[PDB]
């Protein structure tokens, strides 16, 4: 499952976390097992203007 | 004020709308303790304090 | 204190029963003893602890 997020919200995609994306974004269940990847990617994913 | 001399405010007598603190982003850090933050519209509190 | 025998058995049972009955009572380290005050205070992932 791939989005782009803020670099504060990346706390929220975890289970049994509390936050915005979560609830109305993207949840991840209780039982949930698997692995979360972030990186920085200010260099491609933003604009000057 | 500052943390030597932390203000300590008593809330009594009103009734509470708590979603309006969750669902704000400007808060870096929202985290409770001894309960839930999606709960605290369904209780009821005495001796709060900011 | 002639039927003391008997009395004795039904003391016996009647303070295992009150015994049983006081230890819901305790919360064995847990926030609190009632399971609808955690219900109801905590979401699931620190309540099913």
């Amino acid at each position: 499952d791939s989005f782009v997020i803020r670099g504060d919200e990346v706390r929220q995609i975890a289970p049994g976390q509390t936050g915005k994306i979560a609830d109305y974004n993207y949840k991840l269940p209780d039982d949930f097992t698997g692995c979360v990847i972030a990186w920085n990617s200010n260099n491609l994913d933003s604009k000057v203007g | 004020a500052s943390v030597y001399a932390w203000n300590r405010k008593r809330i009594s007598n009103c009734v509470a709308d708590y979603s309006v603190l969750y669902n704000s982003a400007s808060f870096s850090t929202f985290k409770c303790y001894g309960v839930s933050p999606t709960k605290l519209n369904d209780l009821c509190f005495t001796n709060v304090y900011a | 204190s002639a039927l003391g025998k008997l009395q004795d058995v039904v003391n016996q049972n009647a303070q295992a029963l009150n015994t049983l009955v006081k230890q819901l009572s305790s919360n064995f380290g847990a926030i609190s003893s009632v399971l609808n005050d955690i219900l109801s205070r905590l979401d699931p992932p620190e309540a099913e602890v």
